[PDB]
């Protein structure tokens, strides 16, 4: 066709750049018998996936509130109904270290009791950072800066199944400042922007010659 | 386009080779609609 | 910048005695037309241009000048030459009125004396080089060539020359053509000089504005 | 001249709640702390710098940077670069508030990967060259770097540049040691050309003024 | 003192060697008390 008429201003926003519940984390539980492993933390990290880390590498200081969706499936993909505890350690408060510890029991740390026959878990967490905006990009010198996140089956024994849960965020009421351009080069770390001297790609594909229209 | 007018005429003791840079951006009658994820990323 | 108006007038429309009225584009020909640039040298003569043909063949303005049969239109020549600090030299532009290219030779008999052919009449978008610019090609010396509306292009003052011509004939609609109505002549009086290692050669660009154009009798 | 403000703000004080006023110096430290130049050439790659670690080292400013624990003020950059009128390139002057140097290397391990040193993330007084330009060593483009507060530094139209830039920080009070907040760069994104017998290196001049400068904690 | 902040840059077909001509004198609070005889001189 030929769009003459002028297209939407609501869908250029920030907030609308960003709030879309979106796939962040993946965690795999097992739930063993000699190998008490029991448990499967995730350490809460936005940076996980290179899609929404392109996307807030464009933008120096944010600022939004979280909602996280925990979808929780099987090996096979039946849902018994298990009882099953998640929970949320705030930063500085320390990490669960068995599947029966008592980190678990602790009355600080918010938990989700919810079985797997129910529909997914559903929580929001606030602006936890002791500054006005988060920073990802810390020119000098000086750990955590979001909070750690936990799941267990709830049992008296050990079950016999194998987990797989998908943790999706979605971002709300989120502020940028100061933008900054976008990365070209890939990626080679996970917490450092360090690319490859070698083997520099360049930003626009080749063409034959500058005077034609390839 | 951008062709050659008239000549690069230049005095002695100066260089006859020079460079242009161009540059581009849109206007307050650019829109954009329907978001979608970018494909620069090959990576997951 | 210094604008000269040629003979104090400015280019107007028509107030002629046709039913038919003439048309006026106002939009896709009141556009700067730039020319190409030419290569000014030492051992150069100068340059002219006949106005109503060279444009007969470059866009909107040739396509509705050619399929047309009466035509009107005055012109606001734009002239650049950029050079550099150390060249020297000097350029004079003027503007004229039927000019009439003659022939070369020593013939006094009719259809035996030479005559100069069509790409030397009408050389079209890429102009012609004088063989005689101490007489204009035409037995008419350039020392008193300054009668015509004409700046001087001084490569130590400026770098920019302008001219607004209006219609100047005797009947007020011509056919664009079969007729060049004047000419445009740009002449290096004062040679080219530059020490060795800059650039051997100068640049000159031309625009055209068709200010005040008027069209009439629409045909295949 | 031409001053461009960065992000449209002017450096103003802080209106915090600390019972320990913040120092204000307002006599010795408001003086132009001029930056040694830098010889530009041909196969130059360009500069940047780190300004709360550029200034540590020099008279009263450095001397109650470090000697403070807490510390916030805008600059005034003011940069001169004096070059003849036949010499020809361009320059890009830009801040970038939180510039990361990252490292060069194909390794994905955490503790084999490289990783700059004290003297390429924190240069001093005397900055630091760059070794890919193309991506600002961060692996970010140079060419969509005109996102960030900048001039142009033609050698053709004019000689000076100057960048009035607030304090940007998501804290209003950092300490001056240990943090890096932000950094100049200059870039020859058209090289340097000159013919035989000129000046084979341009220089560059770097002037700075700390507007409203403010001080806490006081200590050994 | 007097420094060499950036460099010296020249284009082409110029020198690049130049001078600094140092002048000084006093201003109004410049004032001067006890007259006596100068040693410039050295016959009598």
């Amino acid at each position: 066709r030929c769009v003459v008429n002028r297209n939407g201003v609501l869908e250029t926003t920030i907030n609308h750049f960003f709030s879309r519940s979106g796939l962040v984390g993946v965690v795999n539980l097992t739930d063993g018998g000699t190998d008490t492993t029991g448990y499967a933390t995730w350490d809460i990290d936005i940076m996980g996936f290179v899609q929404l880390r392109r996307k807030c590498e464009m933008f120096t200081y944010m600022r939004f509130n979280a909602e996280f969706t925990f979808v929780t499936t099987t090996k096979n993909g039946e849902a018994r109904p298990y009882m099953l505890q998640y929970m949320y350690v705030p930063p500085g408060a320390p990490k669960p270290t068995g599947r029966d510890a008592f980190q678990w029991q602790t009355a600080t740390n918010p938990s989700v009791f919810v079985k797997l026959t129910d529909p997914p878990a559903q929580v929001s967490v606030p602006f936890m950072s002791p500054a006005s905006a988060y920073q990802w990009f810390y020119d000098g010198y000086p750990n955590n800066m979001m909070g750690t996140f936990a799941v267990r089956v709830v049992s008296r024994e050990a079950s016999q199944l194998k987990l797989q849960t998908r943790v999706y965020m979605k971002l709300k009421h989120v502020r940028a400042w100061v933008p900054r351009p976008i990365r070209s080069q890939p990626y080679l770390l996970k917490n450092f922007p360090n690319y490859d001297s070698s083997k520099i790609t360049n930003s626009a594909r080749d063409r034959s010659s500058i005077k034609q229209a390839n | 386009t951008l062709w050659y007018q008239t000549n690069y005429v230049v005095p002695p003791e100066t260089p006859g080779e020079a460079y242009i840079i161009a540059m581009g951006a849109a206007q307050d009658n650019f829109t954009l609609k329907i978001c979608k994820d970018t494909d620069e990323v090959t990576q997951q | 910048a210094n604008i000269v108006l040629a003979y104090g007038e400015w280019p107007e429309y028509c107030p002629a005695t046709a039913v038919d009225k003439p048309t006026r584009p106002d939009v896709s020909v009141n556009r700067f037309y730039t020319l190409d640039s030419k290569m000014w040298q030492e051992n150069s003569t100068g340059w002219y241009w006949k106005f109503p043909d060279v444009l007969n063949k470059t866009g909107v303005f040739g396509q509705n000048a050619q399929f047309h049969y009466l035509y009107r239109s005055g012109f606001c020549l734009h002239v650049q030459c950029n050079a550099s600090k150390f060249h020297q030299g000097a350029l004079l532009v003027a503007v004229i009125p039927e000019f009439v290219i003659a022939g070369r030779g020593s013939n006094t008999k009719p259809n035996e004396a030479p005559h100069p052919g069509f790409t030397t009449t009408f050389p079209g978008t890429t102009g012609a080089t004088f063989h005689d610019p101490y007489v204009l090609d035409s037995g008419v010396p350039l020392s008193q060539a300054l009668i015509y509306p004409h700046q001087w292009i001084n490569l130590r003052t400026n770098n920019c020359a302008t001219v607004i011509v209006p219609y100047i004939n005797a009947v007020p609609f011509d056919s664009a053509i079969n007729h060049s109505n004047f000419g445009l002549i740009v002449i290096p009086v004062s040679p080219l000089k530059y020490s060795s290692g800059a650039t051997t050669a100068i640049p000159i660009t031309i625009t055209i504005a068709p200010l005040n154009s008027e069209f009439g009798g629409l045909r295949q």
